[PDB]
């Protein structure tokens, strides 16, 4: 039982350090707490589809089919358009630098067959530019997906444009597909609750206010740094049976990791080799040989 | 503000050798010891037949040891035909170090042409990467005479990039148009050949010759490195003090293909705009910022008379490509404020880099002054937080020149704070100033109740009008310091009454208007607070019920028990060290 | 915590030695008296030159993979008989008698990326890739946006799932199609990418070499010659942590407990008797000092109060697996 008790005291010093806190804060309701944050908590645990500190998670719902979302679109039966207000975005995350992860999550209804989906971004309030792509699988139950639009949200908080949005059409074969119904509400949740919302994960102002060879070779670190090591086959191994290469930079991780945390590599790179087998030369590639980065875990 | 002036390390070299003309740090392989690199360009060496060849000394933090860069004399081109002249070559005039690499140069090295018998100051450098010692003379070429690189004086100023490229300045190239040469360190040692006097490097980056109007410009007089075009490759910054018809300029070239990026121009004739330059991010935006010294800048006085005080311009780099430029004028006449500019790193570990600027001829007896300036969100603090004074009088000849060269941003004692070396070649001396740890103290004082009744008997006594005095104390530091900081706290009740008046307060059990308490508190943990009871005197004992009773709380540190193994005593942050006071009142009607 | 040496580097070297031999499933280096010194074909040098070119984009994944490549069919056969080349699409064709000869059994195939050669295209282009279905139909694969490269660029597309299906059928002819992006809901189309092609008209003596650098399918498979929890080793043990029971913190409402596991077990190397057998779990990183560290971690959302309730999510808390590296 003594093995388990040491890690707990490291968790205590971790959580407080992740909150950048030395001590916990210093009430209501005697019943169940508000379901506005329980909707956030139920949306954060639902996963179907460097920076060790904490991120404050907040969400924002979309605009109904009212509020001028209709005089521009409405009828393209093979697409769905979603719009948001910037006056509420730059209030949850004031500075665009505080934003860390911004994934757009929707809600699927149709369970039969499969469809192919393309995602676009709003440009010039008329033009749409490509973003990402994802194929969909016939799941018998309602499934919850998510699209990482962090790079999009970050640029929108720097702009004073108080009106932005997204577009979700289907595949274009170069023929319209995807949304075979004209109600626009058969394939996804429109004008109802649980409607598409943009989940945000940013760092509070209270907080703000793993480098590789590019730092580990130019500086003399006393901590967990990746050290240089060139391995020769003829010199450090005595192997003349490997034609190419005849030496490479495998390197290694050496260094302490204090607040047993070890100096382990984080990023590794494969190595192609050339050797013969009797009379048959085989060009093979070994997986994970060159140590690039190093972490502490 | 936190530089230790009480007990600085005094290093010395041979007299008359200009020991301290160039200074730098040394941090070799792994977690080893640290050293000071000091240049003495007029120092006699053991080289056969070489008078005042100069040397660079390795000093231990505490005897100094000469570094053997070259033991040989003058090589012969032929019998009775010397090839080179190492006498009076000023080896060690500029010293720059990167990890286990030490680069020293001889700007006044002359070399005889390989076509005829000349004596042309092309300059040469010696590089030591551990054991191997190589020569580096990129201006010792077949491009001879003043029209070429014959009077280049390569190695007049040097610096290292973060990608193992050397940056060399040559003010005399192309009839003193000047030239910047950059070579990869992998190519310098690999292509070195002691039998080849003009080595051509393929990856050499150089400012080629221009029109005759640009002669006598002294490009390469000073150098500094930093990224400016937002790519990741350290770019080349250099002062061109005689450019623009003696207005002075600073050229910025790309560190990849040698192309001009940005320009700065002096604003006064013959102000030597560009004598010294430095590049360090001062406002915490990861954009290196340009510091240009103009030690001969003359400003106008209050009386309408001109006065030479020197000027440094501070240019804040922005991602939009522009620069936010301000100007910092010197304090002393003829002090040549701005002669040397050394980035200090974060001297006080506040989250913003700081910088030092020297006036080598300021202060009493023109001994020398170094001013410390701190960074902030809006840039550099124009007012200095610490004044470094020279202690060494001028014997005869050159003035002490305290501050003429300096280098910072290296924590030589593993104390958590970067330290600073200051050279004074006129007295052959170098002085190490160690940064003292900075203690931030948050003191509190609560007085409840605020209103003391004339007869409120509550606390136990065989009972008099009494009240509770609760004072809290919390401290912390950011570096290598012990946990247990011993504080000495003094409290004085009713201080406003001078010694001799009628006092009205005194503690309940201490029976004395003052209470002393020795306080060991731990930094970082939690705030340690302590309560105690004091009472007011009876009504009939003093008719003076109008003089508000100020409770005074004073606090201090032991320093001796908070010092380090090296004897470095910490120091309080400067705007928030003071004691605090509050007050309670007796009312009526 | 005692001085430390430069022998740490030699500890890596002796761990690399046993590592290379274990990934090749070899006990001792092979014989080189059966190998002729001198001939180094430029056919295998193009393989090695394409593997060092890293285009940006279990127990069987730790061993070595035999890398072979196959060039495509020229436009002088079958590629002009139906469509030829047009501004709308670009067609590349391959065989199968050489695809199923370099990788005989479809299961051996591990990664099959199709690599091309870009020319300078400047500002912007968007490309969609398709696969040949039956003979008539084409189905979507992947897409990729293009960057203004002033120099010739080399790309690669992971079509492993396609090649595996091609190795299972005895289809003697396969191929790909390269069109561009389709802007629809309102209709737009065209392709502007310059890929190393045939240009149809280059003749003379140098014309033969103008078929080099043509699109090829790089294959990485496992040779046919190889084929084939109880806390003893470094395994992750169960541990349920309650906040009220193991921490005594009543200031966190949700959640009220989670499973924060841990890694327990030794990771040594180069032991007597040897081992070169169990090298995939003992020290797959070949480090000087392997530690039983977590490899995969999962974040944890939390709910706490301050008048403002803040929903935050902690990074790296739940330990899933444990490795030695
Ligand atoms: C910040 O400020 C600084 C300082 O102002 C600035 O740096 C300078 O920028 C200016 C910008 O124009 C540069 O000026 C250019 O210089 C070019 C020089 O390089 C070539 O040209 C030489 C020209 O010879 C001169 O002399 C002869 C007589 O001898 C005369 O006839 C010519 O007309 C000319 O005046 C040329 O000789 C030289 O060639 C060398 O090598 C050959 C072998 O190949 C050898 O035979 C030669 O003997 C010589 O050794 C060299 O190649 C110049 O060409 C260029 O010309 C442009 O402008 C003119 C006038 O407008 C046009 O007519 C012409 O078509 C070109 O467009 C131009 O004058 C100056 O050189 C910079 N100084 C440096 C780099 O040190 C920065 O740019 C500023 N920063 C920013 C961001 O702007
Ligand atoms: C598969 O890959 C291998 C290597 O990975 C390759 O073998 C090599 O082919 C290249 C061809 O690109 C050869 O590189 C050439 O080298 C000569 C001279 O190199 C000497 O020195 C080397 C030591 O490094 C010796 O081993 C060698 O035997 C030679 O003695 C260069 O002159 C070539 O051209 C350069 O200069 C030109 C000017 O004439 C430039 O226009 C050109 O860009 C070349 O590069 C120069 O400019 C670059 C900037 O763009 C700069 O970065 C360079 O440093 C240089 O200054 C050419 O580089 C190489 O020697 C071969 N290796 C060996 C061991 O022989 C296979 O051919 C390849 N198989 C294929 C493609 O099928
Ligand atoms: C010697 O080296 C220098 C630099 O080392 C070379 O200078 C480079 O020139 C090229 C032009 O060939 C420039 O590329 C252009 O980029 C445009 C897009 O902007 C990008 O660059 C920005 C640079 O940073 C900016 O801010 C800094 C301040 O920090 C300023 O000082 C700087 O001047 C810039 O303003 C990035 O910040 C930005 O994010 C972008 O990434 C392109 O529009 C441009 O044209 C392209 O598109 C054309 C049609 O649209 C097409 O026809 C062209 O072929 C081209 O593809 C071009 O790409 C580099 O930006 C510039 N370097 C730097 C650091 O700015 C110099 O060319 C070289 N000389 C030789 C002979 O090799
Ligand atoms: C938000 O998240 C909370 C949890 O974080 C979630 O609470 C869930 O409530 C349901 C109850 O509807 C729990 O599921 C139940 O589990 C018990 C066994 O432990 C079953 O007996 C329950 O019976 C169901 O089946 C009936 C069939 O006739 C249904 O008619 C009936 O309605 C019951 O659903 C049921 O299986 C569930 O365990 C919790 N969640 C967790 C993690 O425990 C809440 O519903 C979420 N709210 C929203 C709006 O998303
Ligand atoms: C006559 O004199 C009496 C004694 O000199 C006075 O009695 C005092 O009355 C004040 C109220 O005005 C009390 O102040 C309160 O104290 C509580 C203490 O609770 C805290 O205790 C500890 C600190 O010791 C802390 O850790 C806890 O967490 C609690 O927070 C405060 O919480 C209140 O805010 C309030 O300030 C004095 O404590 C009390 N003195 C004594 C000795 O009990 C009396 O008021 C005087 N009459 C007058 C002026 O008319
Ligand atoms: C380094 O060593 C050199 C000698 O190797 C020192 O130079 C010497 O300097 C003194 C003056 O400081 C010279 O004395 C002079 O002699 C002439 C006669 O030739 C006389 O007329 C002058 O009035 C003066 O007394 C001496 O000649 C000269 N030595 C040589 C060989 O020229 C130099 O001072 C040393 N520097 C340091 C920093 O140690
Ligand atoms: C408590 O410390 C403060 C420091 O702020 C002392 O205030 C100084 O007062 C003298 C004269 O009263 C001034 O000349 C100084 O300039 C003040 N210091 C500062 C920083 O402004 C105060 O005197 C101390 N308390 C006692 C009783 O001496
Ligand atoms: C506290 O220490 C001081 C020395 O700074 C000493 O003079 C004094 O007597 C000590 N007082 C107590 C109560 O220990
Ligand atoms: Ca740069
Ligand atoms: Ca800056
Ligand atoms: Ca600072
Ligand atoms: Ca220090």
């Amino acid at each position: 039982e003594l093995v388990k008790r040491k890690r707990i005291e490291a968790i205590r010093g971790q959580i407080l350090s992740k909150l950048r806190l030395a001590s916990p804060p210093s009430e209501v309701p005697p019943g169940p707490l508000p379901e506005a944050v329980l909707a956030l908590y139920n949306s954060t645990r639902d996963r179907v589809a460097a920076d060790y500190y904490a991120k404050e998670v907040t969400r924002v719902l979309m605009v109904e089919t009212h509020n001028e979302i209709y005089d521009k679109f409405k009828q393209s039966t093979h697409s769905i358009y979603m719009f948001f207000q910037t006056s509420e975005l730059r209030e949850a995350v004031p500075e665009p630098v505080l934003l860390s992860r911004a994934e757009l999550r929707l809600l699927r209804l149709k369970l039969k067959v499969e469809q192919h989906v393309e995602l676009y971004q709003k440009y010039s309030q008329n033009s749409w530019r490509y973003l990402s792509n994802r194929l969909l699988a016939p799941s018998d139950s309602p499934e919850w997906l998510s699209f990482d639009v962090t790079g999009v949200v970050r640029q929108w908080l720097s702009r004073g444009g108080e009106i932005e949005g997204f577009r979700l059409s289907a595949h274009c074969s170069c023929d319209i597909n995807g949304f075979t119904t004209g109600r626009r509400g058969d394939l996804a949740t429109i004008h109802g609750m649980n409607r598409p919302f943009l989940l945000l994960m940013a760092t509070p102002l209270e907080r703000a206010q793993a480098l590789d060879t590019n730092y580990c070779f130019s500086s003399t670190e006393k901590n967990c740094c990746v050290r240089q090591l060139y391995i020769d086959f003829r010199k450090d191994l005595g192997w003349k049976w490997i034609h190419e290469p005849k030496g490479y930079h495998a390197n290694f991780c050496l260094g302490p990791c204090p607040y047993a945390p070890c100096c382990v590599p984080q990023a590794l790179e494969p190595l192609p080799i050339v050797y013969y087998v009797g009379r048959k030369p085989k060009v093979e590639q070994l997986s994970n040989m060159i140590v690039r980065s190093c972490k502490c875990s | 503000f936190n530089l230790d002036v009480d007990s600085p390390a005094e290093y010395s070299g041979p007299e008359g050798s200009y020991f301290g003309f160039a200074v730098d740090f040394f941090v070799p392989s792994a977690s080893s010891r640290m050293f000071l690199l000091v240049g003495a360009p007029k120092a006699n060496t053991t080289q056969p037949g070489i008078v005042e060849g100069g040397q660079v000394l390795k000093c231990d933090w505490r005897r100094c040891q000469p570094i053997e860069f070259d033991a040989t004399g003058n090589r012969d081109y032929a019998k009775d035909d010397p090839l080179e002249f190492k006498s009076h070559q000023w080896f060690g005039a500029s010293v720059r170090s990167k990890q286990d690499k030490i680069l020293a140069c001889a700007p006044l090295y002359h070399w005889r042409t390989e076509m005829k018998q000349e004596r042309e100051p092309v300059g040469t450098c010696f590089l030591q990467d551990g054991t191997k010692t190589v020569e580096y003379a990129p201006c010792r070429s077949q491009d001879i005479d003043a029209d070429g690189q014959g009077f280049c004086q390569g190695g007049f100023s040097i610096d290292f990039t973060k990608a193992d490229r050397v940056l060399l300045g040559g003010p005399g190239s192309f009839y003193w148009q000047g030239q910047l040469i950059s070579d990869q360190v992998a190519e310098i040692v690999s292509k070195y050949d002691p039998n080849v006097y003009s080595i051509k490097y393929n990856n050499q980056l150089a400012t080629r010759t221009a029109q005759a109007i640009f002669d006598d410009s002294y490009l390469g007089y000073s150098v500094a490195v930093g990224d400016f075009n937002g790519d990741g490759i350290d770019d080349f910054v250099s002062g061109v003090p005689r450019a623009a018809r003696t207005l002075g300029m600073v050229y910025i070239y790309d560190g990849k293909n040698m192309s001009s990026l940005y320009n700065f121009t002096g604003e006064q004739m013959a102000a030597y705009f560009g004598f010294s330059v430095a590049a360090t991010d001062i406002n915490g935006d990861d954009y290196a910022d340009v510091f240009i010294g103009a030690p001969l800048f003359m400003d106008r006085g209050s009386d309408g008379k001109l006065q030479e005080v020197g000027q440094v311009s501070v240019s804040l780099q922005r991602a939009s490509g522009d620069f936010q430029t301000t100007k910092l004028n010197g304090f002393e006449v003829f002090a040549r404020f701005g002669s040397a500019i050394a980035p200090l790193g974060d001297l006080d570990q506040d989250g913003f880099n700081d910088i030092a600027i020297a006036a080598p001829y300021g202060g009493e007896d023109k001994k020398g002054i170094v001013y410390i300036f701190n960074g902030r969100s809006t840039g550099l603090n124009a007012v200095p937080s610490q004044i470094l004074e020279g202690q060494w009088a001028a014997r005869s000849g050159c003035p002490p020149s305290f501050g003429y060269s300096m280098k910072g941003a290296t924590d030589i004692d593993k104390n958590g704070y970067p330290d600073l070396i200051v050279g004074a070649f006129g007295v052959d001396r170098a002085i190490l100033y160690r940064a003292r740890p900075v203690i931030t103290v948050n003191a509190g004082l609560e007085v409840y109740p605020s209103i003391l009744n004339q007869d409120n008997k509550t606390c136990s006594l065989p009972k008099v009008s009494c009240f509770n005095v609760r004072f809290c104390l919390k401290a912390d530091g950011k570096g290598v310091l012990p946990r247990k900081l011993n504080f000495q706290v003094e409290l004085l009740l009713d201080k406003l009454k001078q010694k001799g008046a009628i006092r009205r307060a005194l503690f309940l059990y201490s029976r004395s208007p003052s209470h002393s308490k020795n306080m060991t508190i731990s930094r970082g943990g939690l705030m340690q607070c302590e309560e105690l009871i004091a009472y007011l005197r009876d009504e009939s004992e003093f008719r003076d019920k109008l003089t508000p009773i100020t409770i005074f709380m004073e606090y201090r540190l032991d320093y001796r028990t908070a010092a380090d193994t090296t004897g470095l005593q910490p120091i309080l942050n400067q705007f928030t060290p003071a004691n605090i006071s509050r007050q309670a009142h007796i009312l009526l009607d």
